RNA sequence: CCGAAACCCCCGGGCUACACGCGCGCUACAAUGGGCGGGACAAUGGGACCCGACCUCGAAAGGGGAAGGGAAUCCCCUAAACCCGCCCUCAGUUCGGAUCGCGGGCUGCAACUCGCCCGCGUGAAGCUGGAAUCCCUAGUACCCGCGUGUCAUCAUCGCGCGGCGAAUA
RNA sequence: AAUUGGAUUCAACGCCGGGAACCUCACCGGGGGCGACGGCAGGAUGAAGGCCAGGCUGAAGGUCUUGCCGGACGCGCCGAGAGGAGGUGCAUGGCCGCCGUCAGCUCGUACCGUGAGGCGUCCACUUAAGUGUGGUAACGAGCGAGACCCGCGCCCCCAGUUGCCAGUC
């Protein structure tokens, strides 16, 4: 067997927790031992900027929010075992890493 | 366009050419003989007489 | 006469006039280099489409 | 680069895609791309009213759609599909689009307005709008506010629930906006 | 409307010229102070020709070597205000830092015009400001540093963070 | 020499500039240079492109003198293009400032008035609000504003390679 990691981003809250439910759902029965998805942080991404084209007067300033969040799963199962639970439809818009080591 | 540009002689029978070929790569390339400084023809280089 | 090409040939190496926008083709107006080079006011109307969030 | 970078390229790489193919498929009757990115080939999903202009007059434009593609990404086998849009008239970009077309023909300002209200209506929109600032064929910077129903409340959960398409009908003597707003039931 | 041009390419110069006027700001007129040393404390963020541990040389700016890091796991990083002891003992000064000589680094082809820092020398006005006038009502103002954008380099700017923490209504 | 331009009372003056040493850049001085597609006359009897070397250029076969290659099509005008950060924001689309994070604007049916219109949405009380309350020849509805969305205090569940001589053989 293989401890694999699932490293796991989504830029949006509900397309993020729905895999990372699937995904401990679909490896909790079959030949698989899974540690349970942790939450890292939010590397919120804060661009900050000028609205008005004119600069001129008042200029009113959006904020923008980019929010990436990353659950992360150990698992140890084959590298078969693996492609099976990565069988999931996964939205458009998540970013699944998958680190190899013994 | 530059006319005329007729510069290989002729010989009754035979042609000759009037021009150098170059020493510095082979034959197939003439040189603007200056009689002290010969340019090159395919691409253009600095060449000195030998 | 003869002569040989030009599309520019000077130094460019480094600041804003070397920058160009992916929608405005602009040196100097704004270059937000994230890996989204546009101006200030492209960026203003493309963002809906980003994803990006206009709440504070 | 990184997470956080990676996720905006892609984003980038949307606009880039759906700015060119609006401008072009304005005879197809333009409404979306829903965008599926692969290793193996782009595959973008072209939304129309109508699929037989976007195909072509016979292969053509699938194939330039297809050979453009090659040219901007790194993807050099990108596959092309045209979906339906299920109510194109429930969609505002299309009648934004479709509205254009009507005043780059000439057809009068308040009869062009009162059909577009008239097909979107039927097709089921609690409330609709429609927007005309310009020249209004004068010189002086007046807008046309043609309105029935409800509309776009306060806040955000206003314009996330209504609709929102913008179309530059070009004329030979200016300009006019065409702005179209539309509020589906919910 | 222009059509070897109100195009196009190039180097150099100009936008950084100044007797002056104003706007918005920074820094400031010291004992609630300065040096020196020691100790106790954060947060947002940003980081691949990019952040740079740590080790070494250099007075330093920086240079040489080199770990980790595409990130809650490593780096920028030290917060600053604080307080305690010591030296100093209210003068245009040990204030204040303009101006000028020199030595020296750093980026780029290149910083004289026109960059910033480091060291020595230089050491200007200013000792609380008329008429007039602006901003704000609480974790705010007032105050102290901190980051980021854009970005080699010009930041006394713009956006944003935490630390101390009220008056009057 | 040029100190590019625009902005001008609130609402132009840390403004377009979220980055002026070249670049940027639109200004000035000097050297050098492309004009599509058609018509017209020209063509390979050798380049439209390249190039030593002087003579000239701040540099560039760039230009002349001068001599020549690789393989093969382009001036001059005439309509008419590409280019122009070249003019008109009192021709505009977009977006934005300010009045104004203000508290208004409408429609149905009824009712009144010869009619423009009115009434309702007025009055009393009350709120930041046409907000709500009572009254009333009105009764209701939409937009605006409001809730709605995001952020902040306190707790709990799920989850822990961040977190610690917490508790510990």
């Amino acid at each position: 067997m293989q401890k694999a990691r699932i490293k796991i981003a989504s830029t949006n809250v509900r397309s993020l927790d729905e895999v990372a439910n699937q995904i401990k759902q679909i490896a909790e029965r079959t030949g698989v031992r899974m540690s349970g998805p942790i939450p890292l942080p939010t590397k919120r991404i804060r661009i900050t900027t000028r609205k008005s084209p004119d600069g001129e007067g008042s200029a009113t300033f959006d904020r923008w929010e980019l929010r990436v969040h990353k659950r992360l799963i150990d698992i140890e199962a084959d590298e078969r075992a693996m492609r099976q639970i990565m069988r999931i439809r996964v939205p458009e818009d998540v970013t699944i890493e998958i680190e190899l080591i013994s | 366009m530059g006319q005329k540009w007729k510069l290989y002689e002729i010989k009754d029978g035979k042609v000759i050419r009037k021009n150098k070929f170059c020493p510095r790569c082979g034959p197939g390339v003439f040189m603007a003989d200056h009689g002290d400084r010969w340019a090159c023809g395919k691409c253009g280089y600095t060449e000195w007489k030998k | 006469m003869a002569k040989a090409d030009y599309n520019k040939r000077k130094p460019r190496k480094f600041g804003k006039g070397a920058r160009r926008c992916i929608r405005c083709g602009q040196y100097g107006p704004i270059i937000r280099i994230q890996g989204l080079m546009l101006c200030r006011h492209c960026f203003r109307e493309v963002a809906p489409k980003l994803g990006f969030r206009k709440y504070e | 680069m990184a997470i956080e970078r990676y996720f905006i390229r892609e984003a980038v790489r949307e606009m880039l895609i759906d700015e060119f193919l609006e401008k072009e498929l304005r005879r197809a009757g333009y409404g979306g791309l829903d965008i599926k990115k692969t290793p193996l080939g782009t595959k973008v999903i072209i939304f129309a009213a109508n699929p037989g202009y976007v195909i072509g007059r016979g292969g053509r434009r699938i194939r330039e759609l297809t050979r453009i593609l090659e040219k901007q990404f790194g993807l050099e086998n990108p596959q092309i599909e045209v979906e339906e849009i299920k109510n194109p008239y429930l969609n505002a970009k299309v009648q934004a689009v479709r509205l254009a077309q009507a005043l780059e023909r000439g057809i009068h300002f308040r009869r062009a307005a009162y059909a577009a209200l008239r097909a979107i209506m039927n097709n089921g929109a609690r409330g609709v709008e429609i927007r005309l600032s310009g020249k209004l064929t004068g010189e002086r910077a007046k807008s046309i506010r043609f309105y029935q129903g409800y509309l776009a409340k306060v806040g955000n959960p206003a314009e996330t629930l209504v609709s929102k398409g913008y179309a530059q009908a070009l004329l030979k003597l200016g300009v006019i906006g065409v702005k179209v707003a539309i509020m589906p039931p919910g």
